[PDB]
């Protein structure tokens, strides 16, 4: 069922980069593992996943426009996802200006 | 099948008791029987002495 | 000849070298080059690195686990990392579609069979089905 | 199956009193009966004196 | 003991000849990337306009094509390959068309790449392939294609 | 009045011999922990690639195995025990395989642990066990296994 209704997606696990500053506790601006974000990632794992309710919620503010929205997904069996894991769907393209 | 607010339902002519094309076949039989019975009258019955 | 390439043919030799622990370089198609390695210690498993440059005081390679496929090894070309040459300064790479003219002034296509040079740096090329050597100008790089 | 608002649903030709291919098997019987009877007319009935 | 060579359906690149054929009224067949293969025609009579049909076969006594008015675009013609409907046909969907570079094994166990210059067929419908620099005609199974 | 000893399916540990057998094309059987037992094979012909089949039985005239292309991983081979499919079989799923340390009761009512060096079978299909230091061959019921 899951393999049928799902979409092919790359699953890459998340882990804190060693480059974090030991004293402030905040990351280096640029390093190979993580590009300023304080969280690095492992090699991707090809996976099929179902996705629903995908929303491109736009907030217009003094800082500018911002894209943020909720999308609800459902995995396969035996897979234990973790907080701030990352997914990317090559098939689906999104317009931006 | 229902996914993400879009739903579809289909009911085929297939059934446990009859196949999907059974209606066409059964109408073909109805025509063939008429067609064949009428044509036999063009040739007629067979007879042999004994 | 030129000593800039020494590809491995048998996968068995590749596995033998991996058992010895020597690093390998594995090419890709329209994609970055890869280094592959066998992890040390109690548990044995393959590791990969997206970095290519030699280790130094100012540059260290990064290794992570990956489920490397034997298909990649058997299909793609493989070299020893230490003995690999970055580039041979020739117009045409090896195994590249090229066009030429035969002895009877007939045009024909082919791929490069060998890359050669003289002591003065002049480069000669041999094509498939052609024993004679061809000048760099006489060849033509076919567009994909 | 109904999973997280997803829904998949199937109803087959299989039934407690009819088999999955029994629709085709029945149609093949209707076909063989027409064929077989028509071919015995080519060979005809057997006879033995007594 | 064979059949003479079969011409491939030459794609038309120049827009000018396409428009000239259309003005002459000859049918055109357009291979749209997204939604399949369609026919294009100029309406007969004084009320000139372009027409489309998806009755995608050669015209026959028992199969007459139906034409719907459509506003065919120039860009569609330019970006999409177009063929004359008199030529493009199911007769020969050859795996390795003419002018295609294919890889063939030579007798010296050295694989070479050559461009198919001539193709013909025989009684069994096989596809005999002629390669530049060689006289013997190869078969479908022996050859191979290299892409990108 | 018995049958000669039966060899156990030797697991293969060295990756080099595994790869050599695979290159030779001999079939391999991989005991995956999570999703059961599978066969692994190298494709014949020039287009070399690994193939998998779950047609998990010896090949037979009435039962021909179907092979699907798969990207088998080196780590999978290393971490999972692999056997030659010519050997691994239902013929003898012995409760106490060779080289296994088992607990056996001696005639002096003192339990001792010994390693099974040889195993054979008889007409009834029983499993006669040979233990180091003793000549008499024990039976299945007499013995016992100690784990951890
Ligand atoms: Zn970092
Ligand atoms: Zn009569
Ligand atoms: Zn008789």
């Amino acid at each position: 069922f899951i393999n049928d209704r799902g979409i092919k997606v790359l699953w890459e696990e998340a882990y804190f980069c060693p480059c974090l500053n030991p004293d402030t506790g905040h990351p280096r601006v640029d390093c190979p593992r993580c590009h300023g974000k304080g969280i690095a990632y492992l090699p991707p794992k090809e996976t099929i996943m179902a996705i629903q309710s995908q929303e491109k919620g736009t907030n217009q503010l003094d800082i500018g426009i911002l894209d943020t929205g909720t999308a609800i997904g459902t995995t396969q069996l035996e897979k234990r996802i973790s907080y701030r894991d990352r997914f990317t769907v090559p098939e689906v393209l999104m317009p931006q200006q | 099948l229902e996914v993400d607010g879009i739903t579809e339902t289909i009911g085929t002519t297939q059934s446990a008791m009859y196949g999907g094309a059974s209606a066409q076949i059964l109408q073909i039989n109805e025509d063939i029987k008429e067609l064949l019975d009428g044509l036999r009258a063009y040739f007629g019955y067979n007879m042999i002495g004994l | 000849p030129i000593q800039d390439a020494k590809p491995i043919d048998d996968i068995v030799d590749i596995m033998t070298y991996l058992k010895n622990g020597k690093v390998l370089r594995v090419k890709q198609d329209n994609q970055g080059d890869i280094l592959v390695r066998m992890s040390p210690g109690k548990h044995k498993f393959t590791e990969v690195s997206r970095d290519l440059d030699k280790e130094s005081f100012y540059y260290k390679r990064h290794w992570v686990l990956y489920n490397v496929s034997v298909n990649s090894l058997i299909t793609f070309d493989v070299y020893l990392d230490e003995e690999y040459s970055e580039t041979t300064k020739v117009k045409y790479p090896k195994d590249t579609i090229v066009e030429y003219t035969r002895e009877d002034q007939e045009k024909d296509v082919a791929m490069i069979k060998e890359i050669l040079t003289d002591n003065n740096g002049n480069y000669f090329y041999a094509l498939i089905g052609e024993t004679m050597l061809f000048d760099e100008n006489k060849l033509n790089k076919v567009k994909d």
